[PDB]
């Protein structure tokens, strides 16, 4: 079943009954390891069951390789799981085989546990919001507003001359490639306002949940961006060396500005990297012609952000304003929201989001069980971007500013010398890039890593029209080991992507289709991130694999 | 000689296993003679329905193909002894004529000979693509292509619910071309074994044994004039945009 916005208080009044029955902990919170609008989500729960005395637990799910176990572990005295930021788009009750009446255990059908879904992943899996008591989705209006030929050709449900051909209905409604139509902090804030308990704190970790949108969903992140700087623009107290204040002030579409320097801001932003291609000779020099048009000398625009002259900082407003839509870089002017903690130096919502990926993704910085070492590095990863989310840990949030310049610069450096080679290659359905050693950091020995490198190589390089539509798959051979890392990459949609007119890639379920093929695999390292992306193979194994991958969907 | 099916039996598994021969003397000789042949004991016409006839008997699906490649089949005994033949006599030659084998000599005659019936499959594709007249698939073949490519991810819903095309042979046997062709070159290995020679061919595009070469060499010469939307489409994905 699921729940339409009007219902949201109405469950958290069912997980507020039922996990204050006992003083015992009997609400567990699983928590999406690695998207930082569960993370935000789940800590504005937390703080909510804080600030009010429910003892909660939260316990990172990296992928449903991790759910499965983690579910099987749970002690029964919990009545009431929450699922944030994954769930919704399998069959659960199918997947952690449920039994219904193994937990039925007043009124309706009440069971030993509740399971809630805060996911913002489409499709819906019809089984959990048309099949299923047990699991109950929080809804976006997604359902009422869209599901009606889906709802009905599911409850075709007959047992048993005549055909039906609701099979091809929900095969076109399950061939949708994943996508996010919301962020889970601002469906929370939503709970939050309906029962009065909107601090400054809360809106906050709604913003940041919301601003992570902006890197994969812009439209997303554009869509709800008005109500939150209503909130931003209602909240108008006008101290402690604790005083939140929110201000919305332009919040440049650059990497990192105020953290580095003018000329590193544009030239290590992948947005710029599309449009003026610094990977190569002839883009670099374009971006030194836009300096110089903006009178802006060099060396000043590679003093850091500190020691650069205010003089043209009061100005970069009006020169930006002025000289970029000649370049067609017009999507760095933007506003945002900035927070300062008393006195101290102010942060980004997009700064505090590339620290926490900094964060999530290179944090502490026998191939069987070796995988062991990556769980127990994630989750450690997880906990320190969920320490991050206290403000009273500035010395956190300040090493990701530094882990996030360390990693995209690495980043450019590799993905710059692949496109410089011309490594992609390019098939029917998938981009291959095979990469050899990278004498940069890491060799992606770090998974996470090797993933953005991707949406790197998707992002920045040019590639023409009828081609970044497609799924990118990476290789990198670890020559220590003689093995492969291969990874899948779907192209999403980031601010700076032009959206108009053009259509969803007509093979949107790539990631179904790489999934089953890694499914038949000898992978000696098996990864689930929840999207089905990565493993570890020998060397001799990649060329079926890759060979298997392009006949996805023939027979 | 015997019979034109045996015939051209015995000109395939020639073309295939002789590794120093150039797949342009198949081309330009093998081919001729057996459409030479349909002709007289078929008439002037309706000899092209027994010429494709025959080479569809000899054109491999991509699954076949890769049946036939892995765990080094190909090296293992054919049933008719015409084709076991010329699979033995390259054996002597390369792998137990070469002395200090190593064990990378049996791999690199199998990949050999892989990327090799590679381009002997798209000959006979291009040739049936030229008998039944369906080269104008090949001008925008990436936009006509996006009704397939919608079943394709369609039957990839198939499987986790409920709970004969030539131009697409020939674009799947392009992209397995291509695998093979960069991971044997980011493989890295920074005359010779006279096997070892044949599979550095294969990355110089001096010889035909590359893309490149059986492009100019093979593809350009004996096909451009009787299938060139398919050439310009095969010069399109392996050059590359």
């Amino acid at each position: 079943m699921y729940y339409g916005i009007s219902q949201f208080s109405e469950a958290y009044n069912k997980i507020l009954r039922n996990s204050s029955s006992h003083s015992s902990c009997q609400l567990v919170i699983f928590v999406s390891c690695l998207n930082i609008d569960a993370l935000c989500a789940t800590k504005m729960l937390s703080l909510l069951f804080k600030k009010q005395l429910v003892q909660s637990q939260i316990v990172p799910i990296f992928g449903y390789s991790e759910l499965r176990r983690h579910y099987s572990q749970l002690d029964d005295n919990i009545n009431s799981l929450l699922l944030v930021g994954f769930g919704g788009v399998i069959d659960l009750e199918a997947f952690l085989e449920i039994d219904p009446q193994e937990y039925v255990i007043s009124g309706e059908q009440s069971f030993r546990r509740d399971i809630y879904v805060l996911d913002a992943h489409r499709p819906w899996n019809l089984d959990n919001i048309f099949g299923s008591q047990i699991i109950q989705c929080f809804d976006d209006g997604t359902v009422d507003d869209t599901l009606g030929e889906q709802k009905e050709a599911y409850y075709k449900l007959l047992e048993l001359k005549q055909i039906h051909e609701y099979e091809g209905v929900l095969e076109e409604y399950y061939s949708q490639g994943t996508t996010v139509v919301n962020s889970i902090s601002a469906q929370i804030y939503s709970l939050l306002s309906a029962i009065g308990e909107t601090n400054l704190s809360n809106l906050w970790l709604n913003i940041l949940g919301t601003t992570s949108l902006d890197i994969a969903y812009a439209q997303v992140y554009n869509r709800l961006y008005p109500l939150l700087q209503d909130e931003v623009k209602r909240l108008t107290p006008s101290k402690t060396p604790d005083t939140l204040t929110l201000n919305i002030q332009p919040d440049y579409y650059l990497f990192l500005l105020r953290h580095s320097s003018l000329y590193d801001s544009f030239y290590y932003s992948n947005y710029v990297n599309a449009k003026l291609s610094l990977w190569n000779e002839n883009g670099k020099k374009r971006l030194h012609k836009m300096f110089a048009r903006m009178g802006i000398p060099l060396s000043t625009a590679q003093e850091t952000w500190l020691y650069m002259d205010h003089s043209i900082k009061r100005e970069l407003g009006i020169i930006f304003d002025k000289n970029l839509d000649r370049y067609g870089l017009q999507d760095i002017i933007r506003d945002g929201f900035v927070r300062t903690l008393g006195y101290r130096g102010s942060i980004s919502a997009s700064e505090f989001v590339e620290a926490l990926t900094a964060l999530l993704e290179v944090g502490n910085s026998n191939s069987a069980q070796k995988l062991t070492n990556l769980r127990k590095r994630w989750v450690s990863n997880f906990w320190l971007s969920w320490d991050a989310l206290d403000d009273r840990k500035v010395e956190l949030l300040n090493r990701g500013i530094q882990l996030a310049q360390d990693l995209q610069r690495a980043i450019f450096n590799t993905g710059v010398a692949i496109l410089e080679k011309k490594l992609i290659k390019h098939l029917r359905i998938y981009r291959l890039c095979v990469l050899q050693d990278g004498p940069d950091l890491d060799l992606y020995r770090n998974p996470l890593t090797l993933l953005r490198l991707g949406n790197w190589l998707i992002e920045c390089c040019a590639e023409s029209e009828d081609k970044q539509l497609l799924p990118m798959v990476l290789a990198s051979i670890d020559e220590n080991t003689d093995t492969y890392l291969v990874a899948g990459l779907t192209p999403r949609y980031p601010r700076g992507l032009d959206t108009i007119h053009t259509k969803k890639p007509i093979l949107n379920n790539f990631s179904m289709a790489f999934q089953q093929i890694t499914a038949e695999t000898d992978a000696k390292v098996r990864i689930d991130n929840f999207e089905s992306s990565i493993i570890e193979i020998r060397r001799e194994d990649l060329s079926p694999f890759l060979e298997k991958l392009t006949l996805s969907g023939l027979l | 000689y015997s019979d034109p099916k045996e015939y051209i039996e015995s000109k395939y598994y020639d073309a295939l296993f002789s590794i120093h021969t150039p797949l342009a003397y198949f081309v330009k000789s093998n081919l001729v003679r057996l459409k030479n042949t349909c002709r007289t004991k078929y008439g002037s016409d309706s000899y092209k329905i027994a010429y494709q006839a025959m080479l569809q008997k000899f054109l491999l699906s991509i699954v076949q193909f890769k049946d036939r490649h892995d765990n080094r089949l190909l090296l293992e005994p054919f049933s008719s002894p015409i084709a076991d033949e010329k699979r033995k006599n390259c054996l002597t030659k390369f792998v137990i004529q070469d002395e200090n084998k190593n064990s990378s000599t049996i791999a690199d005659l199998c990949v050999v000979l892989k990327s090799r019936e590679i381009k002997l499959q798209i000959l006979l594709l291009l040739e049936i693509i030229g008998l039944n007249d369906l080269d104008w698939n090949f001008r925008d073949f990436e936009k006509k292509y996006k009704l397939k490519l919608k079943k394709r991810s369609l039957n990839l819903t198939k499987k986790g619910l409920v709970r004969l095309d030539y131009c697409e042979q020939l674009d799947l046997y392009l992209d397995r071309a291509c695998i093979l062709d960069i991971l044997l070159s980011s493989e890295t290995p920074n005359s010779n074994g006279t096997i070892q020679e044949h599979k550095k061919n294969i990355l110089d595009k001096s010889k035909e044994a590359s893309l490149v070469g059986f492009i100019n060499y093979v593809l350009i010469p004996y096909f451009n004039k009787k299938v060139p939307h398919a050439v310009e489409f095969i010069i399109q994905k392996l050059k590359g945009p």
